[PDB]
């Protein structure tokens, strides 16, 4: 977000020095010559003299060091000091980093990265069980079965989300890891050449992590919508679930994209400004995570009906059954303790920390924890692969 | 071809003990759970007790719970009932069934006279 | 959907560190 | 009274028929197969699969030309199949949906049906307006029907759980013969190759072989400890192989008054529910309640392949007429063809 | 092969055309639920509904219930085609014979016992309640005669009593109930369920009450396919 | 009574039992000489090339 308003501003204090510091007569004195290491323009000062030039104006935190300058002597030739091989020094460091800053970026730094660590090793177990969950899904004779075919649609966008977030991610880095060597270097780095794929990269993940959603809410209403009914269903209405599935979260992104595209063009969509703007792709988060708790607290409460009927053998023994079921259900209306109130907005902090630390442990081992317990924890889809295996081990 | 023997019973009085034996030749005994039903001059089959393959499982009708004992011998492939205390309204035909299917816990044997794997039975009475 | 708010942080974060870079690229060269 | 001789005299004309019946056995079909060398390995696998049916399938019958079968199921759908290109031909929709039995006529032109509802159904397929519609309605059994064969176009024989098989007149719609004498259900029955006569399996272990001609019954073969699932002719008609659901299939020659050979193992514990050999009669496939059907050998009595694929019991087990292709069908309203 | 193509090709319109008709047919099948209704006898099991069909439909639901009064004693044959119907309905005759309470027993027993209507509910209908009011107020055939451990019986204490009814009453149709649940939990109940119901002398209750089990049936299937109970 | 019913099962009986009963060596020896006579012409046991078979 400052890395343009800092290259325009260095252009503009740079040309506005070649302007203003061409105007300078020559005196008749021992001044040592202009001298403009791409820093800082300043007035010839006699040899042996030092100038204590105010520091630019282009630093991002210049802000903040309105009264600091810097201290800059050319000796009695009418040259600057020079360093291991002719580097000059500047008395910069009064308008730097200042003490506080460096130490606290470094802990910010160490908390992005285990974060980052930690994510990125949820997604690659559940891209890895996912895979397998799909493979078995659409390899055996359980295929044929309309809960399945929801189950593997929630595998594939689990899948999809997994690996839309681990290229972007490798985009960002790739990005922000090349060095600059010259001014054309960052030229073209902050050009649009480049700029076209992360582009595509985060459109991609921001659907992607939006579809994820709506099947999650998919499957929240065909669960729902096959409990209350008292008959089997006459049709299993697929269209419609792929629809405000698959389809629904397209024109919830598009529009965000275009408007980002007109409006909010960054140096890649992947930086969120204007809070009272981002809300257009927060919103089926929101309605895709309500609308699927409600449910979650009404299949409890016929869960819960279904066992104080009968089974009373196995006395208190209700709630350890009540439990890993209410358990194998969180696959979806988890995060909500830290997302029904607290936003990005008005949220900092170690709250903030402390719920995007959450958020995103959960985010990243919900698919892994999805496809174990519905590929490879499944009575039916155990016993139908021991059987497979037996058939074959004759073989 | 199976055959269901009956030996034993007869004629008794208010309170006496007889051993009867049902002989089965023509299937494994073993592997069949074995019933052991009465009829009643003038009325239909009623169950009157069971015995599973291993002889644990053991069933009586409320009727002469308590009176009665049955047993299996699979080594000599024969059933044992020995009834005792008697009482008057136990005068009727004692047949010994045999469930159809083998390795089954429920089959359907006091049907009427149309019931293959049922003994001929034997006419036993209890008076004075 | 806190992924969008992880990622405008690390991107925000990245730009930050890359300005201090340039800032010290054209501090020596 | 003046019954009880009856027994004794009945008992002893058995205990001469036994005696008399065992100096005939002297040898077994085990040693004498020794010489000639084990079928071996077979590896059948499904070349087709034939999911159209909606409620599990119960029974399966092929068409002379083994080109086309028709399959029965509990919804109520009688479909008459195109093996080569496993195409419906005709889905006949039925009044009780309740079906137990179904045939094809040896002339292709009607197909038989029949339940629960005690009533045998014959369909004519080639009516001149071109669509499938009910020619007749026999109805004078008491207990449900549980399979039906057809002679010819004029006279089919019907088996019911009434404990008496039938034969039919279509052109009339009345029994002309009577085969009375079992004590159970009859549960299946075969016809001869020549159509002369036909045996039929009972829910009290007996077999017997009657003659249409003659309308009386000849021979009883005992032998089995439970009821009779399934029976079929060796292809040659002097023999014939009858399931039982002692998990037991045993084989009995009609000259001979007496079984020949039991193909029992102690893996199987569950009965049989269809039988049927094969061409040249060396092979004998019976479908199975452990959702796979065996393929024993006639005269090894050895496994000789197991065709599983069926993820429920089989119910039905047919074999065409040349003997190019076997088809299974089961409770999972699925019909499998193996080749 | 000139023939082939335009014979062929006309032979997929039929399939195409049967398939259509499969499709259309397969929704009315599938959402119709299907009911056995067989009882010991002389039960009045014509009472339910008021020889082999009844069809009925409640709150746009419609049940198709199969008697099967029309057939032999023998059921250890027949009985195996009704193992996809949703709910065996068995009507038991409170009240010569015998212990015909013995015998409904025993056929209960051997139908949940049977390893192919294992996986089917069983409502239950404890008909001619009301007969029996006045037996035992008689002691002609009373229950501790025929059933020695109905003598230390106690009625149970969520045992909800019908207004105004002889708690003897009470306690012999409460025995019953036992009887026949304890036969139904004593093998695995995982995979299928009891529902005993009091016939009473309104048919617009036992069309309701059937509804409300079928429903219940239905959610458990449902929730047994995930996993969740 | 039952006295019909026993008399009808005797006369059955006695049929079954005066029947030309072979050997159970040539019971058995002719079926399988007719066994291995059609063994060429069954095409289970010996599996067909894919061009024969209509099914593959
Ligand atoms: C922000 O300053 C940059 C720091 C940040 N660091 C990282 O992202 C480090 C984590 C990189 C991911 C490494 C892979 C995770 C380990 C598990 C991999 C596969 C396991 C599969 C087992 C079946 C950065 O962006 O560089």
């Amino acid at each position: 977000q400052v890395m343009d308003f800092l290259f325009e501003k260095w252009k503009l204090y740079g040309d506005q020095c070649h302007h203003n510091l061409s105007l300078l007569p020559p005196p008749t004195e021992l001044v040592c010559n202009r001298t403009f290491d791409k820093y800082s323009c300043w007035p010839d000062t006699p040899a042996n003299t030092t100038a204590n030039i105010s520091c630019p104006w282009y630093l991002p935190w210049h802000h903040k060091v309105q009264h600091r300058f810097v201290f800059k002597r050319c000796g009695p030739d009418g040259q600057w000091v020079r360093g291991p091989r002719g580097q000059p020094w500047r008395d910069a460091s009064q308008c730097q980093m200042d003490g506080e800053e460096i130490e606290v970026q470094k802990e910010v730094a160490k908390m992005y990265s285990s974060f980052q660590v930690m994510y990125t090793v949820g997604y690659s177990l559940s891209l890895g069980a996912l895979l397998l969950a799909l493979a078995i899904l659409g390899g055996l004779s359980k295929l044929h079965c309309t809960r399945n075919a929801i189950h593997a649609n929630l595998f594939a966008s689990f899948v999809l989300k997994a690996s839309s977030v681990l290229v972007i991610d490798g985009l960002l880095r790739t990005r922000y890891s090349q060095k600059i060597g010259d001014d054309l270097s960052v030229s073209t780095w902050l050009s649009d050449g480049a700029v076209a794929g992360c582009r595509v990269a985060a459109v991609f993940m921001q659907y992607g992590i939006v579809a994820n959603y709506c099947w999650l809410l998919v499957e929240g209403l065909y669960l729902h919508n096959l409990l209350g009914l008292a008959t089997l269903p006459e049709r299993s209405f697929f269209s419609l679930y792929l629809g405000i599935g698959w389809g629904a979260p397209m024109l919830f992104v598009v529009p965000w994209a275009v408007v980002k595209c007109l409006f909010e063009n960054v140096q890649c969509w992947t930086s969120n400004d204007n809070m009272g703007f981002w809300w257009i792709l927060r919103f089926p988060v929101f309605l895709a995570i309500l609308i699927n708790f409600f449910i979650f607290v009404r299949i409890v409460q016929l869960l819960v009906a279904k066992l104080r009927a009968r089974q009373m053998h196995h006395t208190d023994y209700k709630f350890r059954l009540a439990k890993s079921t209410l358990t194998l259900i969180p696959l979806l209306g988890v995060h909500e303790v830290v997302f029904a109130f607290v936003t990005d907005e008005h949220a900092q902090g170690t709250l903030r920390s402390a719920k995007l630390f959450f958020d995103l442990f959960l985010s990243s081992f919900q698919g892994l924890l999805v496809a174990v317990l519905y590929c490879f924890l499944n009575k039916e889809v155990q016993s139908e692969l021991r059987r497979r295996w037996h058939r074959w081990r004759l073989g | 071809q199976v055959q269901l023997q009956e030996s034993g019973g007869g004629l008794v009085q208010p309170g006496g003990s007889l051993r009867l034996s049902c002989a089965a030749s023509g299937f494994t005994f073993s592997n069949y759970k074995m019933n052991w039903v009465r009829q009643a001059p003038g009325k239909g089959l009623e169950w009157v007790s069971d015995i599973s393959q291993s002889g644990a499982s053991i069933s009586y009708t409320g009727s002469v719970k308590g009176r009665f004992t049955i047993s299996r011998d699979n080594a000599k492939n024969t059933l044992y009932l020995q009834m005792n205390s008697l009482k008057p309204e136990d005068t009727a035909v004692y047949y010994c069934a045999r469930c159809p299917a083998p390795f089954t816990r429920d089959c359907f044997d006091v049907t009427s006279t149309t019931y293959a794997y049922r003994g001929q039975g034997t006419q036993v009475t209890v008076s004075s | 959907h806190s992924q969008g708010t992880f990622t405008s942080d690390k991107s925000e974060y990245l730009d930050s560190e890359r300005a201090r870079d340039f800032v010290a690229w054209l501090e020596a060269g | 009274s003046e019954l009880d001789q009856l027994r004794q005299e009945a008992e002893q004309l058995k205990n001469q028929i036994r005696d008399a019946r065992k100096a005939c056995a002297d040898a077994t079909l085990s040693q004498i197969t020794n010489n000639i060398d084990p079928v071996g390995r077979i590896q059948m696998r499904t070349r087709r699969t034939l999911r159209g049916h909606l409620a599990k399938i119960y029974a399966m019958h092929w068409g002379t030309d083994s080109r086309l079968l028709v399959s029965a199921s509990q919804d109520g759908k009688l479909i008459i199949w195109d093996s080569y290109t496993t195409n419906k031909v005709h889905a006949i929709p039925l009044r009780s949906s309740w079906v137990m039995t179904c045939a094809y006529a040896p002339s292709g032109n009607y197909v038989a049906c029949g339940g629960l509802d005690n009533i045998c159904s014959i369909y004519n397929l080639k009516t001149r307006e071109g669509n499938v519609r009910v020619s007749r309605e026999l109805a004078g059994h008491t207990g449900y029907l549980s399979c039906c064969r057809f002679l010819d176009d004029n006279q089919i024989v019907t088996s019911s759980g009434d404990t008496t098989c039938a034969l039919w007149d279509i052109e009339t719609g009345q029994q002309t013969t009577t085969f009375t004498g079992h004590t159970g259900d009859v549960m299946s029955l075969s016809l001869a190759p020549d159509t002369r006569l036909f045996v039929s399996g009972a829910c009290d272990a007996s077999a017997k072989l009657w003659d249409v001609r003659e309308g009386m019954c000849r021979q009883t073969f005992t032998g089995h400890e439970s009821d009779i699932n399934a029976i079929c002719f060796f292809p040659n008609g002097n023999a014939f192989a009858t399931g039982s659901d002692d998990a037991t299939c045993r084989l009995f020659d009609l000259r001979a008054d007496q079984e020949l050979m039991t193909y029992s193992h102690d893996n199987i514990i569950c009965g049989i529910t269809s039988v049927s050999f094969s061409k040249s009669g060396r092979l004998l496939l019976a479908g199975y309640d452990d959702f796979n059907c065996n393929v024993w050998d006639a005269l090894k009595a050895d496994r000789a392949g197991v065709l599983a694929g069926h993820d429920n019991r089989v119910s039905c087990l047919g074999v065409t007429d040349d003997g190019m292709a076997v088809a299974t069908g089961s409770w999972d309203s699925f019909l499998k063809i193996w080749n | 092969t000139e023939d082939q193509r335009n014979e062929e090709k006309a032979q997929r319109e039929a399939n195409k055309k049967i398939e259509k008709q499969l499709q259309k047919d397969k929704q009315v099948y599938r959402a119709t639920h299907r009911l056995l209704l067989l009882g010991a006898g002389e039960s009045g099991k014509n009472t339910i509904v008021k020889i082999f069909e009844t069809k009925f439909q409640v709150d746009k639901v419609n049940f198709h219930m199969f008697d099967v009064g029309a057939q032999r004693d023998e059921r250890r044959k027949w009985i195996q085609c009704f193992n996809d119907v949703t709910a065996i309905i068995f009507v038991v005759a409170s009240s010569n014979q015998t212990n015909r309470l013995q015998a409904a027993l025993k056929l209960f027993d051997s139908i949940w016992n049977n390893k192919w209507l294992r996986d089917t509910s069983v409502i239950l209908f404890l008909n001619k309640q009301d007969l029996l009011a006045e037996k035992v107020l008689a002691g002609k055939s009373k229950i501790e005669d025929y059933f020695p451990e109905f003598a230390r019986y106690t009625t149970p204490e969520d045992a909800t009593p019908e207004p105004g009814e002889d708690p003897r009453v009470t306690r012999a149709k409460y025995f019953i109930r036992d009887e026949f649940l304890r036969i139904s939990t004593a093998s695995g109940d995982g995979r299928h369920y009891c529902y005993p119901h009091f016939t009473c002398a309104v048919d617009t209750e036992n069309i309701r009450r059937v509804f409300n089990d079928c429903r219940d049936i239905i959610q458990r299937m449902h929730l047994r396919q995930y996993e969740l109970l | 009574a039952s006295i019909a019913q026993a008399r009808k099962l005797v006369e059955q009986l006695k049929m079954e039992a005066n029947i030309d009963r072979i050997k159970v060596s040539k019971a058995a020896a002719d079926l399988m000489a007719y066994c291995e006579a059609h063994a060429k012409e069954d095409p289970l046991l010996t599996p067909v090339p894919a061009s024969e078979n209509p099914f593959r």
